[PDB]
């Protein structure tokens, strides 16, 4: 008399989970992510994630996907000038 | 080590001259284009907030 | 999509006008005229 066990294997890969209405992807710039209700106002965000235990520290690695941007110039001869831009958290500095 | 492409001079000052108005300015973006976080797990643990 | 950051988004090319717009005459006629052996298609946005 015997028992059954199943289970998958995925290597060389991350998890991916899109910030779309209905998860496609139809452009860079998901509609979601022009909502006016995300975009004229401030939210907190709470995750919580269920592993399998293991007899080791380990680490859980999350990628926030965002824009990212650098626009070069140069006007004179032997200059060179740079605006960097990350848009959902930080560019640069102010004042 | 650098390599040039021995371009004609009126051709390369043509160029030249027009990459340095203030609307035909370069753009790129990192490939990944994200940004990177992490946490510990404690050994044994199991739920992470 | 806010006009508090909508210059500031039109500027990286992140949204708005396309590459074969914003771009002088000259320089669209150039870049057309010699693909071939000096490419310079990979250093522009056109975005989505």
């Amino acid at each position: 008399d015997s028992i059954t066990q199943k289970k998958f294997l995925c290597d060389r890969t991350l998890w991916r989970i899109p910030f779309s209405s209905n998860f496609m992807s139809m452009g860079a710039l998901t509609d979601l992510g022009q909502n006016l209700l995300y975009a004229n106002s401030a939210h907190a965000l709470d995750m919580t994630f269920e592993v399998d235990p293991m007899d080791e520290p380990t680490l859980l690695y999350v990628l926030f996907e965002v824009f990212d941007v650098v626009r070069v110039h140069q006007p004179h001869r032997g200059v060179i000038e740079t605006v960097y831009l990350r848009t959902p958290f930080s560019a640069g500095n102010a004042t | 080590y650098a390599t040039f492409f021995p371009m004609a001079h009126n051709t390369a000052s043509t160029l030249e001259a027009m990459l340095r108005n203030d609307t035909n300015d370069q753009s790129f973006n990192d490939y990944l284009s994200a940004a990177n976080m992490l946490y510990p797990i404690p050994a044994n643990a199991t739920n992470v907030p | 999509a806010t006009p508090s950051m909508m210059p500031q988004w039109s500027y990286m090319h992140i949204s708005g006008q396309d590459a074969s717009e914003y771009l002088s005459p000259g320089l669209v006629q150039f870049a057309r005229a010699t693909e071939t052996y000096f490419s310079l298609n990979n250093k522009f946005r056109n975005p989505t």
